RNA sequence: GUGGGAGAGGGUGGUGGAAUUCCCGGAGUAGCGGUGAAAUGCGCAGAUACCGGGAGGAACGCCGAUGGCGAAGGCAGCCACCUGGUCCACCCGUGACGCUGAGGCGCGAAAGCGUGGGGAGCAAACCGGAUUAGAUACCCGGGUAGUCCACGCCCUAAACGAUGCGCGCUAGGUCUCUGGGUCUCCUGGGGGCCGAAGCUAACGCGUUAAGCGCGCCGCCUGGGGAGUACGGCCGCAAGGC
């Protein structure tokens, strides 16, 4: 059981319905792999530095979770299935390292 | 010798390991998309070494450029 | 990996008395744990040699400690072997 | 016959030859020139002067499409790069900007023996 | 043992962007390329230069260093899992359990071999163009094995610090990586430079010893013949000891 962070970037052109369905699938899969959600941040659409999937912007989701390590990789797979989901990056959480303090 | 400005001293309290904060990291990138050297960033070995991996992370997420085109010249 | 709870389990298990972390029995026990875990790791990933070196070093240390026990107190030696199930 | 009137100027320069391509803002080309278009044949194409002639010929060809302002794009490290720049600078064409786009790999491909002792 | 740290140490899966080549579409015209100068070559079946989309293979730009890790070979995009080594603080535990190490066993760059796959760029052999007295070369245009993956062999090297491993002792100055502390500084581990005593044929070495000592292993005994011949062992062969 380790504490991770799930970054998900998906299609900015989605209407509220399709988007809701996507987040629904995310939550669903998360429950399937048994990841407790500690907190969440929805950053919305933002300007990318380079075009992703031909589209200049992207919609961001961030989930701080706790899940069994052994399935983490196996989880990412699922999240990458959706065509609407163009990026998935999972990171082991880390205590912030401050500079100029 | 880079006597113009040191990026660290030009900034306040901030987290180096945080990959989601662009408005800071962007200051650590050159005119081109390249990661600035120790002379310019004014960091230390440890700091710079962490900032490197975080910047790369930000690049993969699409927040930071891999490369840019040089203006003027 | 090897979590603290497991380690305290085997330590408290083999300890000659309460509060003993350093006995030959304890050491041989810990080493046997690590060795078994590593071998199970090298059934898969058999192309990873750098770790196999570590396995050789651990095996060596265990054999030396066990040798020491065998010299000092053959009873405790046979006991340790029996509870651990080493030597094949 | 288009009448674009605003466009892009691509300078491709190497130690061997300099070649200029003028395009619309979509990137599609209109006209082009090079040291070969002018009477120069051999090594003389890698000249600053060859470059000047090239950029000027491309400019003149592109005036006939009635163009005025261009963005210059520089690629390659070669002789007659800055000279082709200066040529376009006042050809009568207004130079809106200059940008070096020269492709640098992240080290994908092994170079020819000529370019090696690097990666 | 407890608590902390740094790291391109290793293995498996996934993944990102730049570039090269090929393909498709748009636009566009007479050359591109390459050299000391050229030609072969490619181009009117529309090349080069430019924009858009797609496929595939290989390597990871800046960070990056006089840096870090590893026993050595060696290791560099990013993420996750599995996993080795190691350092510091606390003085907690066992109680000489140590050091070296013939033989053995394992690892071992590149090239090379077997089977299957892959093949973008580069490129032995080879096909050509130049140069030259000749040019079985240097330079130029092509190009097969190979370079890439998996599994199995091969065991070589300027496999280098041309310096076996471990422990103790013998001025300091300075730079640096990485811990801890009363954080001007002290203390510990690693990487560099100049230098005390001392050593060395000299160059140089000098708390990272090539100094002062002890233990154990390996090796040398004038040059060519020759790492050859024979024998044995190993190898599918090349060939190795
Ligand atoms: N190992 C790969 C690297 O691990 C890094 O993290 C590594 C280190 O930072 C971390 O250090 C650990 C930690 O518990 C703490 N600092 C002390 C501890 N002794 C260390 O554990 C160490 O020893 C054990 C055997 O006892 C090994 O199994 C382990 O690999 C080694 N790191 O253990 C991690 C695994 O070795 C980063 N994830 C990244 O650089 C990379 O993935
Ligand atoms: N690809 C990631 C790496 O794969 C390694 O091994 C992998 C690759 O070496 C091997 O080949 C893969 C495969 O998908 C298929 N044959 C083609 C594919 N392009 C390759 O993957 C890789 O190829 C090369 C490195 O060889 C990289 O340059 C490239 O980015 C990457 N796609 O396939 C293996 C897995 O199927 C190791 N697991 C580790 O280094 C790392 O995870
Ligand atoms: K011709
Ligand atoms: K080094
Ligand atoms: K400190
Ligand atoms: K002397
Ligand atoms: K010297
Ligand atoms: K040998
Ligand atoms: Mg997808
Ligand atoms: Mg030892
Ligand atoms: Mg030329
Ligand atoms: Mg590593
Ligand atoms: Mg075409
Ligand atoms: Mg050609
Ligand atoms: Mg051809
Ligand atoms: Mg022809
Ligand atoms: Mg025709
Ligand atoms: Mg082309
Ligand atoms: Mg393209
Ligand atoms: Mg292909
Ligand atoms: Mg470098
Ligand atoms: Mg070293
Ligand atoms: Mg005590
Ligand atoms: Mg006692
Ligand atoms: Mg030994
Ligand atoms: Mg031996
Ligand atoms: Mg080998
Ligand atoms: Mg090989
Ligand atoms: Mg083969
Ligand atoms: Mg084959
Ligand atoms: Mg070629
Ligand atoms: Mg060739
Ligand atoms: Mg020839
Ligand atoms: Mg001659
Ligand atoms: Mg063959
Ligand atoms: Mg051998
Ligand atoms: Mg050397
Ligand atoms: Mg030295
Ligand atoms: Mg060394
Ligand atoms: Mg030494
Ligand atoms: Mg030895
Ligand atoms: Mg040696
Ligand atoms: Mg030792
Ligand atoms: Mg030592
Ligand atoms: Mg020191
Ligand atoms: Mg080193
Ligand atoms: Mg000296
Ligand atoms: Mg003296
Ligand atoms: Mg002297
Ligand atoms: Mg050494
Ligand atoms: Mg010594
Ligand atoms: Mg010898
Ligand atoms: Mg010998
Ligand atoms: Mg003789
Ligand atoms: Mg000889
Ligand atoms: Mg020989
Ligand atoms: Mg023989
Ligand atoms: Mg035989
Ligand atoms: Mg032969
Ligand atoms: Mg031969």
């Amino acid at each position: 059981m380790r504490r991770y962070e799930v970054n998900i970037v998906l299609n900015p052109n989605l209407d509220q319905s399709q988007l809701a369905l996507e987040k629904e699938i995310i939550q669903r899969a998360l429950e399937n792999y048994g990841a407790r959600v500690e907190k969440v941040e929805e950053l919305g659409l933002r300007r990318l530095a380079y075009p992703i999937a031909k589209d200049p912007q992207g919609y961001f989701l961030w989930y701080q979770v706790e899940m069994p390590e052994d399935r983490v990789n196996d989880l990412a797979r699922e999240l990458r299935i959706r065509d609407n989901v163009r990026r998935v990056m999972v990171v082991k959480s880390q205590e912030p390292f401050l500079a100029n303090a | 010798p880079s006597r113009k400005a040191k990026v660290k001293a030009t900034l306040g309290e901030f987290d180096l390991r945080d990959y989601r904060n662009v408005e800071v990291l962007k200051r650590f990138l050159s005119e081109t998309g390249k990661i600035l050297p120790r002379r310019r960033t004014g960091l230390s070995a440890k700091e710079q070494r962490i900032l490197a991996k975080t910047i790369k992370r930000a690049r993969i997420l699409g927040l930071l450029p891999f490369t840019e085109k040089l203006v003027r010249k | 990996p090897i979590t603290k709870e497991e380690k305290q389990k085997v330590i408290q298990e083999f300890a000659r008395f309460p509060g003993d972390t350093g006995s030959t029995e304890v050491q041989v026990a810990l080493l046997t744990l690590r060795i078994n875990r590593l071998s199970e790791h090298l059934k898969v990933h058999k192309k990873d040699h750098h770790s196999h070196r570590g396995l050789l070093m651990m095996v060596g240390q265990r054999r030396r400690l066990l040798r020491y026990l065998q010299r000092e107190d053959p009873e405790r030696y046979r006991a340790l072997i029996e509870k651990l199930g080493i030597r094949g | 016959k288009r009448q674009v009137a605003s466009g892009r100027a691509y300078i491709h320069a190497s130690y061997n030859n300099t070649i200029v391509t003028i395009t619309d803002p979509d990137g599609n080309p209109i006209t082009w020139s090079s040291g070969g278009v002018i009477g120069y044949k051999g090594s003389r194409k890698g000249t600053p002067y060859a470059a000047q002639l090239a950029a000027l010929d491309a400019a003149k060809k592109a005036m006939a499409y009635g163009m005025q302002s261009v963005d210059v794009i520089v690629r390659g490290t070669g002789a007659g790069r800055e000279q082709a720049i200066r040529a376009l600078q006042a050809s009568g064409l207004q130079v809106k900007s200059i940008v070096d786009d020269t492709p640098v790999p992240h080290n994908g491909c092994r170079p020819k023996k000529k370019f090696r002792k690097a990666s």
